[PDB]
């Protein structure tokens, strides 16, 4: 039981970093979403001038 | 060379009434003006989609949100279910 508890020694100090940096790496990409809007716009513009 | 010169002058001149001076086209019975600069001036946008593809639709991104800003009735159920999963862990 000592060994089973001592497996949980430095979990909290590291998982408080895990939680934060994990949700940041999830959720810091709406910039890329709004970049995708401009990318598909320029994609359509290149396509239609290719048609012209 | 009157061979060369008269062939090349007819070669220039008989389409010169088609391109230089806009006198339509004497030998062609259908006209040449309401085909490419009028009807198929919308040609590539009769070959593509008009008013969405060629107007290109500068469209606002449909804004998705976070989890409805409610961190009580769901986080405490997450903590109780996490007690349950740790009883399974």
């Amino acid at each position: 039981r000592i060994d089973s508890v001592s497996q949980l020694q430095n979990v909290a100090e590291t998982t408080k970093v895990l939680f934060d940096v994990s949700k940041e790496t999830v959720e810091l990409e709406s910039e890329a979403f709004e970049l995708k809007q401009k990318v598909e716009l320029a994609h359509e513009a290149k396509a239609v001038l290719d048609s012209w | 060379q009157d061979l060369y010169l008269r062939e090349l002058k007819d070669t220039k001149l008989a389409p010169s009434t088609l391109q230089d001076a806009e006198g339509n086209v004497k030998p062609w019975n259908p006209p040449q003006k309401p085909n490419l600069p009028e009807l198929e001036l919308q040609g590539p946008e009769a070959l593509k989609a008009y008013t969405e593809q060629n107007v290109e639709t500068a469209h606002v991104a449909k804004e998705s949100e976070e989890g409805e800003s409610e961190p009580i009735e769901e986080d405490w159920l997450v903590l109780d279910d996490a007690e349950e999963t740790k009883e399974s862990h």
